[PDB]
């Protein structure tokens, strides 16, 4: 994706 | 690390079932695969956040869920015998690395009828062998089980023994011609002919077979073929 | 020039009024070309400027996908906050989120961005480095020593050395009609007598691309800076932008006053003047 | 898009020598590489992970390299080991990306036979009926150049070879099982579809 | 942290009567998010708006655009009128064709 794939919370 | 839940699982063509993925915890992603012999291992879909995020190529049939503590669930709806395989998760989080659970293997069925328990038989070494080479080997044969969800050990004075060990990595079709085929497992355990040649030492095969849950029905009249140790025994001799 | 492409996230709470909208907005350099809110009645990754409506149904499924879990990953976040700062669940707050990347005119990565704010204040930003974080509070601390276990920046700094610059550069490409050919302003200025000795000077910029300008006011050459009424940059509505800067000036030595007109589009600084 | 290819599938090595293990991968921008072993009817077991072209990580006798811009990877096995044997799987994770998302290659099924320094292939009898109507032959201690071939006759049941390792006294030996329940079944011709030695001990 | 709205009324185009131009009102430098904006015609609410999408700049201050079709002419007066919690009242600011 163009976008970022995240990968935790806060 | 990673549980999944059923270890094993049979199930009759055409009926559903629900896998369970509890990644490490903290862990927030998960991905699920499909590993069968002929097509290697395969994605299905990531979920992130309650979200399938990412997706493979399997039809709408194979579908999944995550809840907000970052267990998922992944179904497969109308099983066809094609869909037996080791399914397997993977969780991660931030820029670590994947982490896999040991997976469920799942074998889709004909009929339970086809579902049949080990028999298992311990033969004692040879004394020609004894005396050629002064070792002794015990063999073990596990046979007529199906499908293949067993787990055979060697256990000597009541402790589980792997040095002298070996097993068949995978079992022979009693009956290649077949596709609901039984199979049969081999394996074999050496020690010195001194420890042999002890009476007190006791030798046991023990085979854990993976068959029919509670829910699971049985019209047959022979015993139900349920989850099960089958064991076989000897003794040392003087 | 020198380009960049930004990601802005909106999260906000409402409790009582259901769950809590999650907008985000994509812009390269000054202008928004991708839309997703949560509370549509189909939520979905929407094209806002020409040159990304020719993209497939793999990357509109892709990025909605992408926005669907992000929206419910800063519906946690929100709550995570609460926690962090000792609130209560009764008020309404807002997290909001600004990323990517700037290249050089050779496309050349410049800098990578990733900052979080909470209501309204920084929270953690990623350093320039890409690779430690910058804490505003005690709450960001806890998520900044969960970050620097979970590895973030180094996935952070994965995506903006990366994907962040290889789609910046695609979209550059595929839109540099528009996106390269810096538009100048349409500039004029005009005359308002505001008293019997004393005339307003109104120096306009109109339908400018970038929004970045220099307007400045000088009496003889010299820069008037506290007698300038000037006005933020505002949108058109077409792309492109407008600004203007007034003086007051007594009424016969109007034409000893010059606007300088500074902006990329222009080849050098125009300057201007009331022309009766 | 991204493939990832295992080129040879299968290896078959004496113990000692030195092994490599090749991957291959058509989009270089990944984040991690990860080799793993799998044993039979087991699931993963994550042997190392790498992520950088200039570094080269090791764990004891595994080492890998990586280099992104080719699009290979390589997996040292010093001085293999029977122990070894397993299907090697390598997987590429992209940036931008779970790092539990992974193309996988086909594996390596690698095989470490056993060096046999004093061979004395024999075929052993073991235990007639008793609890079970079936009498097993062992051929047994053979060199690892030997091998088993499955029985032509359908009432015959011959195993694959199989290595076991007497740790405790530094010795490794080959064998293989066969039994069936028919009364003609003898030792002297039950592994006949096998060319076995010429010294075969049969008692 | 609460900030008040920057209110700009304006056309996209000098004004000319009876020429089809676009009515502007940006609101800028607020926070929080939530916000009332409408379009006036002669003190009447214009049905016929629509905004911008909900972004912020550098310090974290939202900004939206809202914008309508219109055709000016010499008797016909046009506002917008802004709403938020750091108002006590709604504010209508009149659009000035010289500014
Ligand atoms: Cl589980
Ligand atoms: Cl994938
Ligand atoms: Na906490």
């Amino acid at each position: 994706t163009s976008t970022l794939q995240e990968q935790i919370g806060w | 690390g990673v549980t999944q839940t059923p270890r094993y699982l049979i199930k009759t063509r055409g009926q559903q079932v629900t896998l369970s993925c509890s990644p490490i915890s903290g862990h927030r992603s998960v991905s699920w695969y499909q590993q069968t012999p002929g097509q290697g291992l395969q994605f299905l879909f990531e979920y992130f956040s309650e979200t399938q995020r990412n997706k493979g190529n399997f039809p709408g049939r194979f579908s999944g869920r995550q809840f907000s503590n970052s267990r998922s669930e992944m179904n497969v709806s109308t099983l066809e015998l094609g869909d037996s395989a080791l399914y397997l998760c993977a969780s991660s989080v931030g820029g670590t690395e994947a982490f896999f659970g040991q997976g469920t293997r799942l074998t889709v069925v004909e009929d339970l009828k086809n579902v049949f328990p080990p028999e298992v038989a311990v033969f004692e070494p040879s004394e020609a062998e004894i005396s050629h080479t002064q070792k002794a080997t015990l063999v073990c044969l596990a046979t007529g089980f199906y499908p293949d969800h067993v787990e055979l050990s060697w256990w000597v004075n009541g402790k589980e023994v792997h040095s002298g060990v070996c097993t068949d990595p995978q079992p022979l079709k009693e009956q290649p011609a077949l596709n609901d085929s039984r199979y049969a497992l081999s394996s074999r355990l050496r020690v010195s002919a001194t420890f042999w040649q002890n009476p007190r030492n006791h030798f046991r095969c023990q085979v854990q077979f993976y068959g029919l849950s509670e829910n699971d029905e049985w019209t047959q009249d022979r015993a139900k073929p349920v989850t099960q140790i089958v064991s076989a025994e000897a003794w040392g001799r003087a | 020039g020198s380009h960049s492409m930004r990601y802005f996230y909106t999260a906000m709470s409402r409790p009582g009024r259901g769950e809590p909208r999650f907008i985000a907005v994509g812009y390269v350099d000054d202008t928004q070309f991708v839309r997703f809110d949560s509370d549509a009645a189909s939520p979905r990754m929407a094209p806002r400027a020409p040159w990304i409506e020719q993209e497939g149904p793999e990357y509109w499924d892709g990025e909605t996908r992408n926005m669907k879990a992000s929206a419910q990953t800063y519906r946690e976040n929100l709550r995570i906050a609460l926690r962090y700062y000792n609130q209560s669940e009764a008020g309404s707050h807002i997290i909001q989120v600004m990323y990517g990347c700037d290249v050089g005119p050779d496309g050349r990565l410049l800098r990578g961005h990733d900052q979080s704010a909470y209501d309204g204040k920084d929270y953690i930003a990623l350093n320039e480095d890409l690779s430690s974080w910058t804490a505003a509070d005690t709450a960001a601390q806890i998520t900044q020593r969960k970050w620097e276990a979970a590895r973030v920046a180094e996935q952070l700094r994965a995506y903006l050395e990366g994907l962040c610059v290889e789609w910046l550069r695609r979209y550059l490409e595929n839109g540099k009609e528009t996106l390269q050919r810096a538009d100048p302003p349409k500039t004029h200025v005009t005359h308002h007598p505001i008293s019997d000795h004393e005339a307003t000077l109104r120096c306009w910029a109109l339908g400018f691309y970038p929004a970045e300008i220099t307007l400045t006011w000088q009496r003889d050459g010299e820069d008037q800076t506290q007698d300038t009424e000037l006005v933020e940059t505002r949108p058109a509505g077409d792309r492109t932008f407008q600004k203007w800067a007034a003086v007051v000036v007594p009424s016969g030595e109007e034409q000893r006053y010059t606007c300088h007109v500074q902006h990329e589009g222009l080849p050098k600084p125009l300057t201007l003047r009331w022309e009766p | 898009k991204q493939e990832v290819t295992q080129i040879p599938a299968a290896l078959s090595v004496p113990e000692g020598e030195n092994l490599v293990l090749n991957c291959s991968f058509t989009d270089s921008a990944i984040y991690n590489l990860q080799w793993f072993r799998q044993d039979p009817g087991k699931g993963l077991t994550s042997l190392l992970l790498i992520q950088s072209s200039q570094r080269e990580q090791t764990s004891g006798r595994l080492n890998a390299s990586l280099d992104k811009s080719s699009g290979r990877s390589t997996l040292y096995i010093a001085a293999s080991q029977p122990g070894d044997s397993a299907t090697y799987l390598c997987a590429v994770t992209l940036n931008n990306n779970a790092g539990n998302m992974l193309t996988f290659g086909g594996g390596t099924r690698l095989m470490v036979k056993p060096n046999i320094q004093n061979p004395d292939p024999a075929v052993y009898q073991l235990r007639d009926s008793k609890s079970s109507d079936k009498s097993v032959c062992l051929f047994t201690d053979f060199d690892s150049q030997t091998n088993v071939s499955q029985s032509k006759d359908s009432d015959v049941y011959i195993t694959d070879k199989c290595v076991l390792d007497m740790r405790s006294m530094d010795f490794k030996s080959n064998s293989a099982v066969a039994w069936s329940n028919k009364s003609d079944f003898a030792c002297a011709n039950a592994f006949n579809n096998s060319i076995i030695p010429e010294d075969t001990f049969f008692p | 942290i609460q900030r008040t709205p920057k209110i700009q009324v304006y056309s996209r185009h000098p004004a000319e009567n009876g020429k089809s131009n676009f009515l502007n009102c940006y609101v800028s430098g607020f926070h929080p998010s939530d916000i009332e904006v409408d379009l006036l015609k002669n003190g009447e609410r214009i049905e016929k708006v629509e905004h911008s999408d909900l972004s912020f700049s550098k310090d974290w201050s939202f900004y939206l655009l809202y914008y309508t079709e219109f055709t000016p002419t010499e008797k016909d007066e046009y506002a917008c009128r802004v709403n938020h919690v750091t108002l006590s009242q709604p504010k209508i600011v009149k659009w000035d064709r010289d500014m």
